[PDB]
């Protein structure tokens, strides 16, 4: 079972301020330690702080900016960092980790993309990927979704909901006028499509509007 | 109130007293000497316990004479007090064990 | 003895923006390291003591870190009061030893300076002497010069000159050009000016009486 | 309240001696430390020595130049510290400070400017300095003073006693022949003066003469 869950996303615009959570599962000691890492994009790992919901003591990293303020509920099993004021060197992904007090990180989360913006939140269009009408086919045939107008970043994009993973590449984002955009294709063998079902299932947690699409052949 | 029970008592408030006093003339014998560690006072306090209670774990440690002296006398008042205890520990036992016979 | 190495002796930063003091120990004292602060002419003030512990009375704005041999003294947004000498102090080993220290100066935008001349006073005439007092004040950068132009006649002998550090209250510079002159030398004159060439202006201000 | 004071400054000639003292106030413990700090013009702070007046037991830089005795006053609170055969290097300002015992400086001093020279001890001549007659005022108007003519340093200039803060300038002294000199400036709104008073206040403690000057226009 998954120990740790974080959410999505949190759209933040700076002064204000925004609480993620990270609900543990599994064995709860009285001895965890539960842990934040901040990583912004194209950056390494930054430890940001400590706490140990069975007393409730909390430690934070000094040689940064101090702007974190951690909590905790040993009734729910979940640990909470508050940040407060945040500007556009704040927007990254937070990692929150389980330590047994041995020293080692042994699970970590799913991790929260918090971003910091203006902007306003806006779901993705999708739009499937057909081949055109003269386009030859080999022992192979590639797909494709279109994910664009959207806001902000992440986004998950999967196959047949899990089941197709070989061939299947999701192309990073790029940013065009407070809108991010990206695309993913997948590569089926030519004798399995359209006979069997291909659909591209697109996740938007910072608008929690996840929708499918099946990739019909040019009529 | 015997005397065992009032010599341990008595021990245990003198330790006091030379733990505070150890910590405030181990930093006015160990300033003036270049690599002294022991130059204030809270932590000539914890390094008076870990002295008193034999431990010495290597972190603080006197270089002077007069600074090494001190550490002696912390020593052995530790020592004493904590000795002087067990053996009012004993004569509280012996003179028990005697009631669970014939005295 | 603990030697305590501040890089570098000067540290130039823009408004607003964080900046991070450097001390560096010869060998490992752990956590007992302490900063001060010295303003022009005055006494160090204690900003951290420990490392990392904290001064009541001081800003929230200062903040200390580091163990060991590196310690570092940041300042989140810096402003214009925060310019002065940072000093850094040991207490791991006797005996107590000070940093190099670090000189803190804030880049702000360029400003014209405010040119003031002033004539002798009539208590000074009394004395058998005269000086014109010429005030550049508040300008940015601090590079500027001064001249002193009698009957249009430039006049260099006993000019006196005195600049000041980058003043705490606006980060700007200052100085104060001095023509002494004797009664005698006054009186066969009249006219005094004193021109002031500054980046901000290609044309001198000058300012005569 | 002021904890540690000290003497304004000390004019000493070379081969000669001077007993600075540091007078103390607040909480007076018996782990308390006195220490001695020199600097140079120019130049960052010297650990001179330190005292504990508790017992009288005194060290001292062993680095340096070994000229200074440590003396206390249980009965004043007051430390002494004695230079003796001074040369022109051992002209500075010397603070003294106070120790708790943990390490840091809590508290320091004034600092005492002991200036070594041959010359003889000058007050200093203090003059106005009102705008010309056709000078013209914007929205400020710039006033001043004229200190010169006295030895040694340091001189000490505040515009109505304390109350004028605000644009404030006061320039190093220049040395010319035996005798410092310097300027103040002050900076007040144009529709405040002459109708509110504006005085400067020049304080030479080397010769315990302050004066005062106030700044009236030119007639
Ligand atoms: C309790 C008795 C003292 C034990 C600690 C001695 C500290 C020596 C010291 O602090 O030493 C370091 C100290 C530094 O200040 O220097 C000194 O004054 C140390 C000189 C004192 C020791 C005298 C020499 C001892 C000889 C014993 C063996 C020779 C037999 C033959
Ligand atoms: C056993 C303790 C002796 C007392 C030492 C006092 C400190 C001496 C200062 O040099």
């Amino acid at each position: 079972q998954v120990q740790l869950q974080q959410p999505g996303a949190e759209l933040v615009k700076p002064g204000a301020s925004v609480k993620l959570s990270c609900k543990a599962s599994g064995y709860t000691f009285t001895s965890d330690w539960i842990h934040w890492v901040k990583q912004r994009p194209g950056h390494g790992l930054e430890w940001i702080g400590e706490i140990i919901p069975s007393y409730g003591r909390a430690n934070y990293n000094e040689k940064i900016q101090k702007k974190a303020t951690l909590t905790a509920d040993k009734s729910s099993s979940t640990a909470f960092m508050q940040l407060s004021s945040l500007t556009s060197e704040d927007s990254a992904v937070y990692y929150c980790a389980r330590e047994r007090g041995d020293g080692y990180f042994a699970v970590w989360g799913a991790g929260t993309t918090v971003t910091v913006s203006s902007a306003k939140t806006t779901p993705p269009s999708v739009y499937p990927l057909a081949p055109g009408s003269a386009a030859q086919t080999n022992s192979m045939v590639t797909l494709g979704c279109l994910v664009k107008g959207y806001f902000p970043e992440p986004v998950t994009v999967t196959w047949n909901s899990g089941s197709l993973s070989s061939g299947v590449h999701t192309f990073p984002a790029v940013l065009q006028s407070d809108l991010y955009t990206l695309s993913s294709s997948v590569t089926v063998p030519s004798s399995s499509w359209p006979s069997e079902t291909v659909t591209c299932n697109v996740a938007h947690p910072a608008s929690s509007t996840k929708v499918d699409k099946k990739i019909v052949p040019r009529d | 109130s015997a005397l065992h029970w009032r010599a341990a008592g008595a021990a245990t408030v003198l330790l006091v007293i030379v733990l505070l006093a150890g910590s405030y003339l181990a930093v006015l014998a160990e300033r003036g000497a270049p690599g002294a560690q022991l130059i204030t006072y809270p932590r000539a306090l914890w390094w008076a316990c870990e002295t008193a209670t034999t431990v010495g774990y290597g972190d603080l440690c006197p270089v002077t004479l007069w600074g090494r002296l001190v550490a002696v006398v912390v020593m052995v008042a530790g020592i004493t007090s904590f000795g002087l205890v067990t053996a009012a520990l004993a004569t509280w036992f012996v003179g028990r064990e005697q009631e669970r016979r014939g005295h | 003895d603990i030697l305590l190495t501040q890089s570098p002796a000067i540290l130039s930063v823009s408004p607003g923006e964080r900046v991070s003091f450097s001390c560096r120990a010869s060998q490992s004292i752990g956590t007992d390291i302490h900063w001060y602060q010295q303003r022009t002419n005055g006494s160090p003030r204690l900003l951290i003591k420990y490392a990392s512990e904290s001064i009541s009375g001081i800003p929230s704005r200062f903040s200390g870190s580091g163990s060991g041999t590196d310690f570092t003294l940041s300042i989140n947004s810096v402003e214009s009061e925060d310019i002065a000498n940072y000093y850094c102090q040991q207490s791991n080993r006797w005996p107590f030893t000070f940093g190099s220290g670090t000189k803190l100066e804030i880049k702000r935008a360029d400003a014209a300076p405010t040119v003031s001349i002033f004539p002798p006073s009539s208590e000074q005439l009394t004395s058998g002497g005269a000086s014109v007092v010429c005030f550049l004040n508040n300008f940015y950068p601090k590079d500027i010069n001064v001249k002193w132009k009698i009957d249009g006649s430039e006049r260099q002998n006993g000019v006196l000159n005195s600049w000041t550090d980058q003043d705490s209250k606006d980060s700007t510079y200052s100085m104060s050009s001095t023509l002494t002159l004797t009664k005698d030398e006054y009186e066969r004159h009249n006219s005094y000016t004193c021109e002031a060439t500054h980046k901000t202006s290609t044309s001198p201000i000058v300012k005569s009486f």
